[PDB]
């Protein structure tokens, strides 16, 4: 099964490559610039900050970087902010960082859809693309069951909605359908799905089915305990693993170690025993192996000689 | 005590004695890691050979408080909340804990009035309260649904702290309710309870506002995010804000300016009034200054 | 071409507001006990054949005040006809100037600075960008006319203008770039779905720090009927000096006023729209060192794709 | 792209020629007796990730010479890499300028420029307009490194090839601009049909007070063969010091050097040539404020079309 490490913190990139490779991780997703070194572009003095401005290309080999490392927007980076400072800054910022993948040749990039309103980073990112080639993947990161909708009922004053919301409880969806719209749908632009503690209803999820989804972010939060002490999950999340494995999806492990007394691996190897002891292939799925989405003119045995 | 100070300056803090705490990282170049550092001349400051005591931490410092005289507790973007301690002779930072417990960088870090337990904020979301002598997480909590930028306990009420994120809430928490938060515009990025009065506390907003909340007074402090607010240690209290705009503010009771400074060249992170001399204002920013201002 | 310019110049209304703006400003600069002794240094910045420099000098004589002009003209073959008015009727009071009024080393600096570089969405001929370069030659307490400008956008339904634009399809490029592009356009056989509102505004001189002609507006159109979106209409309003305006939006429309038709923003696809619902658009304008476009998206009550992305088919050239 | 910088650091060849060339102009504007105290200053004009720097400070060493370094970038990416370097190995000695070299005001002015914005066929990535731009901050007795460039055309017979060319038919665009575009080309399967002429050169510093970038050039070409013409091959040549060059022209082609492949400028239609006839080819550089091109056209034995007007297919960014 093909796997990533999601880190939002890497004080050297050699030494965290190595153990992150060490763990049984395929790839990195990283952030390619401090994601607390918020840079001014307009507003002197700040804007005229001494360099550099990141770490540099020469720490990786080429092939490593087109590779290993998947990079990161910086959490800072509100290019749909009402304030205009925040967001031409953001602009400025978001330019910079997914040029700076492209100049790394960076297989892909991931950028959230955190919030409905994503018009304005449409429209960078769509800028973006039309700047060049690249061939390079943009995932967006977006969750099942939005953090609104997952918060502890736990203020006094503004209790969770108790009330079923059919359409409500589909909302991560739109925020996706509105993004790609906009984007005229790219075949660039692929979805990172990230899977909570608490799974929504079959139809929310299933809402995603047709959807091209490159990546499932697995945190390490949902993972129950097992009687030896190891991370598992529940079996409702096994038969989702199972679907998503059927799309031949890359499985990004994303937080801390919940699971102390064990070492951070046993995330990767309770995933890598799923995917081992999945539901085998029928002789159909065998044949047709190579096949899945490719498009075909249909044979005309009249008109042709076969 | 490491041969380097990183570039980037994020805190400062007085101790009882007047001896100054600095928190650094490297936001850029080839590590991002951090250090912890104490002057007992802070004239001195950043100034490596001069110093007491200094530390190298595993990853970047983004915010960092005093616990009683000699404990430092630290805000780590590994996801760690860690305490550090000065050994008996205050020529080494010592390291008593760094428990991993954060998804994401732990952005903000606040010390309870009883002094053995810590409240922490994360990009990750969520809340934690500490026991910082059995080193374990009391609780943790998800009352946010975006990152949390600020938490602020309260100066008397060891229950009580204050909390406020990128979802646009203000947060007054009390720990002894069954639902411990309640819910009290631009985005709230600062917060600093009354020294005095215990139901008051001010707020500073992303668009450079600073208001005053008694559980409104506003001003227009800054052009850019109020990045901190710091109150001075006089009978009659003035007010301290910092900004991404590169400048000190001094505020009376009413927000009105007392003061104004220009002197950081890059984002000022933040200040601290020497308890020695009350009309003293120490501020460090990521242009690397240590900057000492005679407020009027 | 020539024949451009004579159509502008059949606009009586534009050049007479031109001249009453001129006329108020020139007394509220010199008073009568300094009427025979301050001159007044006036700036033609893209003066044409002259009809701008005609008004001023007409203007002058009003308010009886001394202006001395000068008339920037980039376009040379206009330059022909500026330098035979100059030598056979205007004199030595008029001094023409074969430049872009960017590049443009003044010998003095201006009181007044008087332009005409506004299109149909007022600032998609450039005047911002013009403008921003001539700045510099004006005094410290100098005026530009016009002060401002701004433009209005409208949600229209019309399956005519619909058909027109998808005709506009061409050999040799983008099979869809017709619906990426604006259209100056007589609008006839259409409805307008909702009031006018304002989108972009301009301010001259522009005495700010962080000078970004780049701007992003959200448009909230409430709408009372059933029917389909095919684009929206553009118009704009000036302020030449204090009350004297210049307007192709309807509802305040300069009487008898024909320099301007509305503007078309077509959509690539025709949006159904209920009664009750919303019209949410986006717009944005753009530039790099050469060029400066538009881009624009509907997000409600569905969304589109965005527009002319990176001005891959509609570009202003700088 | 990072790995493109790469791909350029791979010759070992080119960095030792321009090492060399420095080194000598070094000991020819320092002499022993000041080598203690006349320090040089040398500006590296498009540093990349900094080959030449580190050639530069080589070349001193060699020389023992005292340089002041400028490393001047407008790749922003490629300026991560430069502060990186500065930082951690070269220290104050260099100094890393975030800047396009036209647009830059220099605190001093430099003793020796030093660049590599070489294409295939020399002048094709627009060094002469880079260096044209930057030659105000140069001394008055100031050098150049490269001093000259030279192109230069051989006319090819290469079935192949015109096919290659043929299939790179694209939708959206003129059905025939594959044809009027250079391509960068490892030519293996051709016949050259005489032997190269130069065609454009360049030198620097540009003491000329009419300076034009613009070039035409009339190239006859003997044939002692029957054959197909199906486009001109293009090589340079470059003087980087005195003696000092580096070449990708066939007869002269510098040892183990790969940094260049040669560039194919084809032809529409295919052209008949018999053995004692002679080939003529009209080859144009033309520019604007914004662009810069290259027009062609065969005008014996039979007549082509002027291939590019306008820059219509092909055009080099300013
Ligand atoms: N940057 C520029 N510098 C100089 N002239 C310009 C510039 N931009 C536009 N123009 C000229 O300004 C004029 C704009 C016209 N539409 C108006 C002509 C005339 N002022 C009238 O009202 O009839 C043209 O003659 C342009 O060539
Ligand atoms: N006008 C300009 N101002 C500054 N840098 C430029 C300019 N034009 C080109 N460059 C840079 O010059 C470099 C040209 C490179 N092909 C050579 C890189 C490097 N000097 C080497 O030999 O490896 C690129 O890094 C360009 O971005």
């Amino acid at each position: 099964v093909s796997s990533g490490r999601d880190l939002n913190c890497v004080p050297e990139i050699a030494d965290t490559l190595g153990a992150v490779a060490k763990q049984g991780f395929d790839f990195l997703c990283m952030p390619v610039f401090h994601p607390r070194f918020k840079r001014e572009f307009i507003q002197e003095p700040a804007k005229n900050r001494p360099g550099p401005q990141t770490r540099s290309d020469l720490l990786l080999s080429g092939r490593d970087w087109n590779t290993l490392i998947v990079g990161k927007l910086s959490p800072w980076i509100r290019p749909d902010s009402k304030v205009e400072k925040i967001r031409r800054n953001s602009e400025a910022a978001m330019l910079q960082e997914l040029n700076f993948g492209a100049y790394l040749g960076l297989p892909a990039f991931l950028l959230p859809l955190n919030q409905e309103d994503n018009t304005n980073l449409a429209r960078v990112l769509t800028n973006h693309i039309h700047t060049g080639h690249h061939s390079s993947m943009f995932w967006m990161r977006v969750p099942l069951v939005a953090p609104e909708d997952l918060r502890d009922d736990i203020i006094e004053n503004a209790p969770t909605t108790h009330t079923e919301e059919y359409s409500g409880e589909e909302k991560t969806w739109m925020w996706w359908h509105n993004f790609r719209t906009l984007c005229d749908y790219s075949k660039r632009i692929a979805v990172a799905l990230e899977i909570g503690a608490d799974l929504p209803s079959n139809h929310v999820i299933d809402r995603w089915l047709g959807e091209p989804i490159k990546a499932a972010i697995l945190p390490t939060s949902i993972f129950l305990t097992n009687k030896k002490g190891f991370p598992v999950l529940s079996k409702m999340h096994q038969r989702l693993i199972f679907r998503l494995l059927k799309l031949e999806v890359q499985f990004i492990i994303t937080g801390t170690n919940h699971h102390s007394e064990k070492e951070f691996c046993s995330y990767l190897q309770y995933l890598e025993y799923l995917s081992q002891n999945r539901p085998p292939p029928n002789a159909y799925e065998l044949f047709a192996k190579g096949y899945e989405d490719y498009l075909q003119s249909p044979l005309q045995p009249l008109m042709d000689n076969l | 005590a490491p041969a380097c100070m990183e570039r980037q300056l994020e805190a400062a803090r007085y101790r009882s004695d007047g001896a100054l705490l600095l928190g650094a990282s490297s936001l850029s170049g080839r590590c991002w890691a951090g250090s912890l550092w104490l002057f007992k001349d802070p004239c001195a400051a950043p100034n490596e050979g001069f110093c007491s005591a200094g530390v190298q931490t595993e990853a970047g410092v983004a915010d960092l408080t005093w616990v009683g005289e000699r404990g430092i507790l630290v805000a780590s973007d590994s996801g760690a909340v860690e305490l550090w301690e000065l050994d008996e002779n205050e020529t080494l930072i010592v390291s008593k804990f760094c428990k991993y417990e954060h998804d994401d960088i732990v952005s903000t870090v606040s010390v309870l009035s009883s002094g053995t337990q810590a409240v922490s904020g994360s990009k990750d979301i969520c809340i934690k309260v500490w026991d910082l002598a059995q080193q374990v997480v009391l609780s943790s909590y998800r009352a946010h649904a975006a990152q949390v930028t600020c938490v602020a306990a309260s100066p008397h009420k060891d229950s009580v702290f204050l909390s406020c994120s990128e979802d646009n809430r203000i947060l007054l928490w009390d720990t002894r309710c069954p639902k411990p938060a309640s819910q009290i515009g631009y985005l709230p990025t600062s917060l600093a309870w009354h020294p005095q009065q215990s139901e008051v506390f001010v707020f500073g907003d992303e668009n450079g506002t600073v208001s005053l909340v008694d559980t409104v007074l506003s001003s227009a402090v800054h052009s850019q995010c109020v990045t901190g607010l710091v109150f001075s240690p006089h009978s009659v209290p003035f007010l301290a804000s910092l900004s991404e705009d590169c400048s000190l503010a001094v505020l009376d009771s009413s927000l009105s300016e007392l003061f104004r400074s220009q002197a950081h060249r890059d984002f000022v992170r933040d200040a601290t009034w020497s308890p020695l001399n009350h009309s003293l204002l120490t501020t460090v920013g990521w242009d690397h200054q240590v900057v000492h201002h005679v407020v009027p | 071409e020539s024949q451009t310019y004579e159509v502008f110049e059949k606009d009586p209304i534009k050049y007479s507001q031109y001249q009453q703006a001129i006329y108020k400003c020139l007394l509220d600069r010199v008073p009568e006990e300094e009427k025979d002794t301050n001159v007044q240094v006036l700036m033609v910045l893209g003066a044409g054949r002259g009809p701008l420099v005609n008004a001023s000098l007409r203007a002058a004589k009003q308010a009886d005040r001394r202006i001395k002009l000068y008339a920037v003209e980039k376009n040379p073959n206009a330059v022909v006809t500026l330098e035979n008015w100059q030598f056979e009727e205007w004199g030595s009071q008029v001094t023409v100037v074969s430049s872009d009024m960017r590049e443009w080393v003044a010998p003095e600096k201006a009181d007044i600075i008087v332009s005409e570089l506004l299109g149909s969405f007022a600032d998609n001929e450039l005047s911002p960008e013009c403008l921003d370069g001539a700045q510099h030659f004006l005094k410290d307490d100098g005026v530009s006319i016009p002060g401002e400008y701004t433009s209005f956008l409208a949600p229209i339904s019309s399956s005519k203008l619909y058909n027109e634009v998808r005709a506009c399809r061409e050999k040799d490029r983008d099979p869809e770039a017709q619906f990426e592009m604006p259209y100056v356009v007589r609008l006839h056989n259409f409805h307008q779905l909702s009031a006018p509102q304002p989108c972009f505004t301009f301010s001259h001189p522009n005495r700010d720090p962080m000078i970004d002609n780049n701007r992003y507006c959200t448009l909230e159109f409430p709408v009372e009927v059933n029917t389909v979106l095919h684009g929206f209409a553009g118009y704009f309003e000036t302020v030449l000096y204090q009350d004297i305006t210049l307007s192709i939006r309807p509802e305040t429309h300069s009487p008898g006023m024909f320099s301007w038709f509305p503007i078309l923003f077509p959509i690539k696809q025709p949006i159904t729209v209920r009664e009750g619902q919303t019209i949410c658009v986006r717009f944005w304008r753009c530039s790099n060192s050469k060029k400066v476009w538009y881009e624009w998206a509907v997000t409600a009550p569905v969304c589109s794709a965005i527009h002319n992305p990176t001005g891959r088919s509609y570009t202003i050239g700088l």
